């Protein structure tokens, strides 16, 4: 599960560019030249317009997600496998994913690199009427972490804000398994009785 | 006092009736039989502009400061992984993880080939 | 097809259509002799 | 009417200087809390707009000023009780409101944010 | 099950002679298959393993 | 140097159960919303909820079929002799056993072994008033065995120290909160209900499909009486421009024009209604037309109703049958009786002026929602809800049963006067004869609710569901048992919906509802569990001293100001609109209040008070300074940055609050609070999970369900129990790897597992994905043995 | 800018009574003031040929707030202060004191 | 566009803006029957196509200068059957069922789909696997054991 | 309940070392680790056996239906 | 398909194969030519000046988007807009006002005292997945 000192250095350096990404995407959807500051009064008014509309928030979420996911893909492509301390065939975690015995390179990357952007029903993390994604974050915060982008991995651990956001996305799937009325029972029963 | 299309009594404050519904030359309040009108009240007008959100159109969306529509070509899914595509063989593939069936069951990975666009659902 | 008495006793039509029906529950499908049921356990030596 | 019980009619009412000439006359309305003593203060510091500062025995106050219904009743005579003020209904020239303001302490970040 | 949501049915009660024996001379009480962890991603159990050993010693 | 386990301390406490204050106060703090709720039923100010409830149900009138015989037109109008029956006081006794003469104390252990109920004698002072108190007859009537809650106000264990509990065959640190009914421990499940005394702007497609030209827009306020009984009032915006008042009496819905219910409360002009809703925003054409539709519509429909008395009489005449208030009660009395019992009951009687001001605010909020000025309030969100505690629910149904009890007395008298006529009401003999022909066993009726969970009521309370209010306090292991008293359900009605928004984990739940502890499958996101440091309000205090503090801080009185809208800040204390201020000053008051709140120098401002400030926004939530102090509120402790002291926060006020997680993450000029520990956001079972910040989200969730299904320790006082079935691990062991909160809840009293040598190995070939191997020689030595 | 005060009157003299937006009245009628004896509550009452005026002080506002009215000079820069109670006044008409049977059918 | 409306003295107050608003979103400038919107997606496997949110073949038949009338596909089986015949509807059934499976990356042999389609089109119509389609079956015992 | 006879993993008798362990923690005032070493428990399997023992029997015994009070 | 053989499909569609001689711009113009256009889609603002004199006078001003804007976004001309307002919209507006006058005079208000309609296995639904 460990990365080498060289491989872990790459991880911290690529994830260091992710801090700018949050505001960069927020400035792109809002349409503002020279990349305005994160605390800009016109930008904060512009982000509010986005908050009140389901479509406008969707454009903001899809742009920020694609940009942070590009940072994720970079971390994974660099660190795995050329940055892992123990390497295949000896790295059993890596071996099981490559052999097709159990698991995939996606699970391996969440363990050794980062969880990534926590996607909820196609979009990012839900946001309150106050413009806050959590009571810890600033209203209309232009940061990747605030949107649900988890820089942390399961090996090193995940921060409480990231933990709560992971809890959201984790449960989201189980909720869909509870609300799914569609069954193949009657569909097959109708065909078999007429085709027997 | 007179406000908009409404006309209120100066003594009690009860809303006075429309001068067209009752008899001509004189009008009176329902609470107290007060002496009205003065004829200086004039034919009132009320300007009512549209909810501006009342007409949602593709052009109205093109008018509203913030990006309301994404580009056809500029369409990106999730993060990319080094998993080979089973349709063509593209090393790059977009991924998305979810938890289906049970909390006992393993994590489900949803793949999307960046080359063709083949959707691939696999648990392990 | 009978008047309400102050759940009534089932008729012969009701007997043939109790739930899934006599045809589905006792003709198309049946409980069988010389059969057993148990929890399955893995084994690579068989 | 006569009701309610324990209420006595006001026979004696002090004189009010009302003229409204023209170098003109101004009528002011002020809101004050029950904690402060009006008879103690013989001078009130007030300036235009919302900006105001006042300190009466350790307690700090602020005099809110607003441009803009209430009806003023001035006594014409002690026997005539109270009547509605008029010149040509009457409105106040300037309206003020005293609000008790407390100084919230600045967060000692060097003491609270610890690595 | 461990305190990390890794439940499994008892497949067999393996004899100690047939059980793998450690350098110390200890044979495990419970055997968990390594193919359980890549899908579940229960790393809390992995750190619990080296913490529990350190605390026992 | 370490975060060690108490071994010497543990074993000493096992032998010596403390004779002083019990260890692990957090364990008693877990059952605090249960015991506290039942405690407030008799103890506390105003004589408890039960004495307040009988004070609210009032009298029940019946007239004798006897003439006046006076030497007249009075004879024909004479209804006969009046009989007004009510209940002054309500008494509850601790469980006792009489054998006819001298009474003996009966403890819970006895009730369990006997397979009977842990009941307390319910007494209630009946008032038999004749011809409006010309002769009054009082009788303290025994109304059966009311099941009493364990470790509560009326339980024999509440005073008992760990030593005394063991000597009385109970657990050393017995929690309580449950009821022993026919040998089965049953608890009243906590419910998520709309936050009390707050107007909620809601968009619902349900409102449209009910009537003709009905829109999605509407306002909903859940007004609660001091006896904890609720009465919801709904406002509807019709496409015609008409506003209607919706309410419920018995189990039927009723609609009345809002301009009618306004004019019934207090004498006002049409312009007083205009100034009350439309403030200085007189030029708003949208509002100018809608208000004209209301006022002209009322004048067209009801031209005869020209004064407050006529309106009350018209209201009394149409509701005289449903409200059953008859046959001597005037339409003015019945009219006022409708108002006092239905319209904004949270402000109560002798507060019609307060009810009028709050109603105008609801109309303005309704018009702000239609226009778009205000975003709709989310009912499914934690900010717009409170928690109906078991003890309060128990008190509500009790109030219902005593109302039924009085109705039955009248029913027996009505039977008597409609046949043999019998005798007069002044005779004690007749009263005693009626009373023993009436079913007075309220204890059995309350025992039924605790034995079935089925809600049998004439009003149906302000709840949607009718079943599953009670659940068996399953003691298969302590982890499952303690989680029962920290578990909260949205409602049985919500479980049968295609909507997923209800099940969705929201940021509003931070520190109140646990993000991990929720079941898998069907109860996912519905059957939640509270955070370990979360608390629920049992009552309110110093609430009457706060308006004096607000008025001094610059709040202009609502009775003199006459200006309303989202353009100005509205100050409210428990739904009581007290004044008006600017939005700039609105925050200044809200920040200065919190400062004097945490400071122990202010006597009139309590630390548990909720200061819900809502700043003005572009198409956001309706702004205002909505303060709260009342019961059922969700509360949690946080560290207030200035002064460095504890502050109590609610889910409503938190939405706009900036609370840092760790002190190192505090940002300047954008943070006012910090968390004590991030562990405060998780449940007891969620905190107990080792290195949960290293596990994948659904695995932490599955562990809560696992620890609940484990064969651990269900108790140590088993030799004095007689439960259906119990699972007991013989060789319990203390975890080497553990969260320190394991000791704080004294989980060592009930071990749930064992420390095993586990090797992550694929060797045997019989272990693969869902199958694991156990050592034979370990099993032979008693490893994991259970009974 | 410190403004000086000439005189303060703690005795009843001048009072203020809020009605509604657009109140005129005949401007020849009188208003009888009443007082009750910590904090004194005031009651206002007037009479007219077709109308009647009734006013009272808010119990929650009187004990917490103290209202004062003053006259300002443009040259002397001195204010003469006089305590004035705020009375929530309502106007009743000739149409009032109208009602039907206490019990109808 | 400005226009004045004159109403009677008895008509009194009315919310005209809300009345106008509702009629504007109800008023159609131009609409081709049964079709709501015509979009231009990315060329499917190299084929230049336009996806319509409605079905009317006879209207598209007039657009011969833009559309190849011999390749106009439609998901609606009944609509295809009504205009192009039973064999065309049969081909729509095998293609549409395949689209359902291909989206979820599930491969089902066309031999199965062809058999299912042929069974649905056995009567020259479009029969479904239910009580209605079954009515035309010889075995009363098979029918009795269905419902 | 009571101290188990023999270590679940190897089988080294542990039942005679429970009361002796508490005496090394109380009277001798030693740390958990050194106390287990003096008892002759070097394998971590034998180490956890006594170290991790709860001894709920002392809690269980306080309920005696054969003696008054 | 299989179970109901519906003639009324939820999402009925048509795939139109475009020629090679028809360009990407021409095809997008063609898409606009067939797509349903509503009056709402071309209107920017509506100003109603309700004035009561002599007769309720309603001055309805239709402020549309610029002529070149909607002609390039919906393929709709000013002539096309004239025909719809002068033939459809006014006839539809007149019918809506007449209906609103009748609805006002029909029911004067809701009935007071008369009850109106209400607004809105248990253990099986309370069972988790393992249960
Ligand atoms: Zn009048
Ligand atoms: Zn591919
Ligand atoms: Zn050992």
């Amino acid at each position: 599960l460990r990365l080498t000192a060289e491989g872990n250095k790459w991880r911290t350096d690529i994830l260091k560019t992710s801090v700018d990404t949050g505001r960069e995407a927020a400035a792109e959807v809002t349409n503002l030249d020279k990349d305005t500051p994160a605390d800009d009064p016109e930008l904060l008014k512009r982000l509010q317009e986005i908050l009140r509309d389901n479509n406008k928030s969707g454009i903001l979420d899809a742009v920020t997600s694609s940009k942070v996911n590009a940072i994720t893909s970079q971390v994974v492509s660099k660190c795995v496998p050329d940055g892992t301390m123990k390497k295949f065939p000896c790295n059993s975690m890596q071996a099981m994913a490559l052999s097709g015995a159990k698991g995939s390179n996606v699970n391996v990357s969440q363990i050794m690199c980062l969880l990534g952007q926590q996607a909820l029903e196609g979009r990012r993390v839900p946001v309150m009427v106050s413009g806050k994604t959590l009571p810890s974050f600033k209203p209309y915060e232009t940061d990747a972490m605030a949107g649900g982008y988890v820089k942390g991995r399961f090996y090193s651990g995940i921060k409480p804000q990231e933990y709560y956001f992971h809890c959201m996305a984790g449960r989201e799937g189980l909720i869909d398994t509870a609300v799914k009325t569609s069954r193949s029972g009657y569909l097959q029963r109708c065909l078999t009785k007429q085709l027997e | 006092s007179v406000v908009g299309s409404l006309i209120f009594c100066l003594d009690c404050g009860d809303l006075l009736e429309n001068p067209n519904a009752v008899l001509g030359s004189n009008v009176e309040c329902s609470q107290c039989k007060a002496i009205y009108p003065k004829s200086q009240f004039s034919n009132l007008k009320v300007v009512t502009t549209t909810a501006d959100d009342a007409f949602p159109s593709s052009l109205r969306a093109k008018k509203s400061v913030v990006k309301t529509s994404l580009k056809k070509n500029e369409l990106k899914d999730g993060a990319t992984i080094k998993e080979k595509c089973p349709q063509c063989g593209n090393e790059e593939m977009n991924y998305h993880t979810l938890q289906l069936r049970s909390a006992d069951e393993g994590a489900t990975v949803f793949y999307t080939c960046t080359s063709c666009g083949y959707k691939f659902r696999t648990n392990n | 097809k009978a008047q309400g008495r102050t759940v009534p006793i089932p008729g012969v039509k009701q007997a043939l259509e109790k739930k899934e029906g006599l045809f589905r529950k006792h003709m198309m499908g049946k409980r069988v002799n010389y059969a057993a049921r148990s929890v399955i356990s893995p084994d690579p030596n068989i | 009417f006569s009701i309610p019980d324990g209420f006595k009619k006001c026979k004696h009412l002090k004189n009010f200087p009302l003229n409204g000439d023209n170098k003109q006359q101004q009528v002011w309305l002020i809101k004050f809390p029950s904690n402060v003593d009006i008879s103690k203060l013989k001078s009130l510091p007030v300036d235009f707009e919302s900006s105001t500062t006042m300190t009466i025995d350790k307690h700090d106050y602020k005099i809110m000023d607003d441009t803009d219904n209430m009806t003023l009743l001035v006594p014409s005579e002690s026997k005539e009780s109270l009547k509605i003020a008029s010149t040509a209904p009457l409105q106040f020239d300037k309206v003020f409101s005293v609000s008790e303001t407390a100084k919230i302490p600045a967060i000692d970040y060097s003491k609270v944010r610890v690595p | 099950s461990s305190r990390h949501g890794q439940k499994g049915v008892c497949s067999r009660k393996w004899p100690t002679i047939d059980m793998p024996f450690s350098e110390t001379g200890i044979q495990p009480d419970i055997i968990i298959n390594p193919h359980a962890f890549p899908s579940r991603m229960t790393i809390g159990m992995f750190v619990e393993s080296l913490a529990g050993k350190a605390g026992a010693l | 140097r370490t975060a060690d386990f108490r071994t010497l301390e543990r074993e000493s406490r096992f032998i010596n159960p403390p004779k002083d204050k019990s260890a692990f106060p957090l364990l008693q703090e877990a059952v605090q919303p249960h015991i506290g709720s039942f405690n407030a039923l008799t103890e506390g100010p105003d004589g408890g909820l039960l004495n307040l409830g009988v004070k609210d149900i009032g009298e029940k009138v019946i007239f004798d079929g006897k003439p006046l015989n006076s030497e007249e037109i009075s004879n024909s109008g004479y209804l006969g002799n009046k009989l007004s029956v009510s209940v002054e006081q309500v008494s509850i006794a601790k469980p006792m056993s009489n054998d006819s003469a001298v009474e003996r104390k009966v403890y819970p252990s006895e009730s369990r072994q006997r397979l009977t109920s842990y009941r307390g004698k319910l007494l209630l002072k009946l008032k038999w008033s004749v011809n409006n108190g010309e002769e009054n007859l009082f009788e303290v009537r025994d109304c059966g065995g009311l099941p009493v809650m364990l470790q509560s106000n009326r339980c024999h264990l509440n005073k008992m120290s760990p030593y005394e509990l063991v000597q009385h065959k109970e657990e050393s640190d017995e929690i309580g909160g449950y009821f022993i009914v026919n040998g089965i421990e049953k608890l009243i499940r906590m419910l998520i209900v709309q936050r009390r005394n707050h107007p909620m702007a809601i968009i619902r497609p349900s409102f449209a499909n009910r009537g003709a030209s009905y829109s999605h827009y509407g306002i909903q306020i859940r007004s609660v009486r001091p006896d904890q009984t609720s009465q919801t009032n709904v406002l509807h915006y019709l496409n015609d421009g008409q506003v209607t008042f919706r309410f419920s009496w018995r189990k039927n819905e009723y609609l009345v024009p809002v301009v009618m219910i306004l004019k019934a409360l207090c004498h006002t002009s049409d312009r007083e209604i205009f100034d009350g809703i439309i403030g200085n925003d007189v030029k708003d054409s949208f509002l100018t037309d809608r208000l004209e539709l209301l006022l002209r519509g009322f004048k067209k429909r009801y031209p005869h109703l020209q004064n407050r008395t006529q309106v009350l009489q018209y209201l009394g005449d149409k509701f005289r049958v449903v409200f059953q208030a008859s046959p001597d009660q005037s339409d003015l009395e019945v009219g006022q009786e409708v108002l006092d019992r239905i319209v904004l009951v949270h402000l109560g009687k002798d507060g019609s002026q307060d009810k009028f001001r709050m109603l105008l605010f609801m109309i303005r909020k309704l018009y702000s929602l239609v226009a778009g000025e205000c975003s709709p309030d989310n009912p499914d969100a934690t900010q717009h809800q409170e928690v109906l505690l078991g003890g309060f629910l128990y008190g509500m149904i009790l109030k219902e049963k005593i109302d039924e009890y009085l109705q039955n007395i009248i029913a027996q008298v009505r039977m008597d006067i409609n046949r043999g006529m019998a005798i007069n009401f002044k005779d004690k003999r007749y009263m005693s004869r009626v009373l023993m022909r009436v079913n007075e066993n309220i204890g059995s009726k309350m025992q039924y609710f605790l034995s079935t969970g089925n809600l049998v009521s004439q009003s149906g309370l302000d709840l949607q569901q009718v079943s599953g209010y009670t659940v068996v306090a399953e003691k298969i292991n302590f982890y499952r048992f303690i989680s029962h008293f920290r578990m909260v359900h949205r409602g049985s009605f919500f479980a049968q919906l295609k909507t997923t928004t209800v099940r969705k984990l929201l940021p509003e739940s931070w520190g109140f509802l646990c993000p991990v502890h929720t079941p898998d499958g069907s109860p996912c996101g519905l059957l939640n569990h509270f955070a370990h440091k979360c608390r629920i309000s049992t009552q309110q205090s110093d609430v009457s001293r706060i308006p004096s503090i607000l008025y001094s801080l610059g709040v202009a009185p609502a009775s003199h100001t006459f200006a309303a809208g989202p353009s100005l800040c509205c100050v409210q204390i428990d739904g009581k609109i007290i004044g008006w201020v600017s939005h700039e000053q609105g925050k200044i008051i809200a920040d200065t209040l919190r400062y004097w709140k945490v400071e122990g120098k202010t006597p009139g401002l309590p630390i548990d008070l909720e200061i819900g400030y809502v700043p003005p926004s572009t198409r956001g939530q309706y702004p205002g300074l909505y303060l709260f102090g009342g019961h059922s509120r969700m509360l949690r402790p946080v560290r207030y940055l200035p002064l460095d002291k504890e502050d109590i926060v609610g889910p409503f006020e938190q939405v706009y609050m900036n609370i840092a997680v760790t002190p190192q993450e505090i940002q300047n000029n954008v943070h006012t609070h910090v968390e004590f520990t991030p562990t405060n956001i998780l449940s007891i079972l969620a905190n107990l999970t080792p290195f949960s910040d290293f596990n994948q989200s659904p695995r932490n969730m599955y562990q809560c369900q696992m620890g609940k299904q484990t064969m651990g320790t269900p108790g140590v006082a088993l030799c004095h129990r007689s439960d259906n079935k119990l699972y007991r691990l013989q060789t319990g062991q203390t975890p080497i790897v553990k969260a320190n909160l394991y000791d704080d809840y004294g989980m060592d009293n009930f071990p749930n597992g064992f420390n095993a040598v586990v090797a992550v190995i694929s060797y045997t070939g019989y272990d693969m994905d869902d199958a694991m191997i156990i050592n034979k020689s370990a099993d032979e030595r008693g490893f994991g043995y259970g009974t | 800018s410190e403004i000086e005060i000439e005189s303060v009157q703690d005795q009843p003299s001048v009072a203020v009574g809020s009605f509604f937006k657009g109140f005129r009245a005949p401007s020849d009628t009188t208003f009888d003031l009443y007082k009750k004896k910590e904090k004194d509550e005031f009651v206002l009452h007037g009479e007219n040929e077709r109308l009647e005026y009734e006013g009272y002080t808010d119990s929650s506002s009187q004990a917490s707030n103290q209202y004062v009215v003053g006259l300002f000079n443009p040259e002397k820069k001195s204010i003469q202060l006089y305590k004035a109670p705020v009375l929530v006044s309502k106007v009743v008409s000739k149409s009032s004191k109208n009602l039907r049977g206490p019990k109808i059918k | 566009c400005e226009f004045k409306l004159e109403l009677a003295a008895d008509t009194e107050k009315l919310l005209m803006v809300n009345i106008v608003e509702e009629i504007c979103r109800k008023s159609i400038i131009r609409q081709i029957p049964h079709i709501d919107r015509c979009v231009h997606p990315e060329p499917e496997n190299g084929k230049r196509v336009l996806v319509t949110e409605g079905v009317n073949f006879q209207a598209m038949w007039d657009q011969e200068a833009f559309i190849d009338v011999d390749g106009i596909t439609s998901n609606d089986v009944a609509a295809v059957l009504k205009t192009y015949g039973v064999e065309a509807a049969r081909n729509t059934i095998v293609n549409e069922i395949n689209n359902v499976f291909s989206r979820y990356a599930i491969s089902v042999s066309f031999r199965h789909l062809d058999l299912i389609a042929d069974m649905m089109t056995r009567q020259g119509t479009y029969l479904a696997f239910n009580r209605q389609g079954m009515e035309t079956s010889t075995s009363s015992f098979m029918k009795m054991s269905y419902e | 309940m009571i101290v188990p006879v023999r270590c679940f993993s190897c089988g080294k008798v542990v039942g005679d070392k429970w009361e002796s362990y508490l005496n090394l923690l109380q009277e001798d005032e030693l740390d958990e680790g050194t106390a287990l070493s003096r008892l002759g428990l070097k394998r971590y399997c034998c180490r956890r056996m006594i170290l991790t023992h709860v001894d709920l029997i002392e809690k269980f015994l306080r309920y005696n239906p054969l003696e008054k009070r | 398909i299989v179970m109901t053989a519906s003639a009324a499909i939820k999402t009925p569609q048509m795939t139109l194969p475009i020629w090679n001689d028809v360009s990407d711009e021409q095809a997008d113009t063609f898409c606009k030519s067939i797509s349903k256009v509503l009056l709402s889609e071309v209107i920017d603002k509506v100003i109603v000046t309700e004035t009561t004199g002599t007769a309720r006078s309603y001055v309805i001003h239709m402020r549309f988007f610029d002529n070149n804007e909607y002609s390039e976004e919906y393929d709709v001309s000013k002539e096309e807009l004239q025909n719809v307002i002068s033939n459809q919209f006014i006839h539809l507006l007149e019918a809506a006002i007449v209906k609103e006058i009748k609805k006002q005079k029909r029911t004067t208000g809701p009935d007071i005292g008369v009850a109106v309609p209400r607004l809105q296995n248990s253990k099986r639904l309370e069972e988790d997945n393992d249960e």
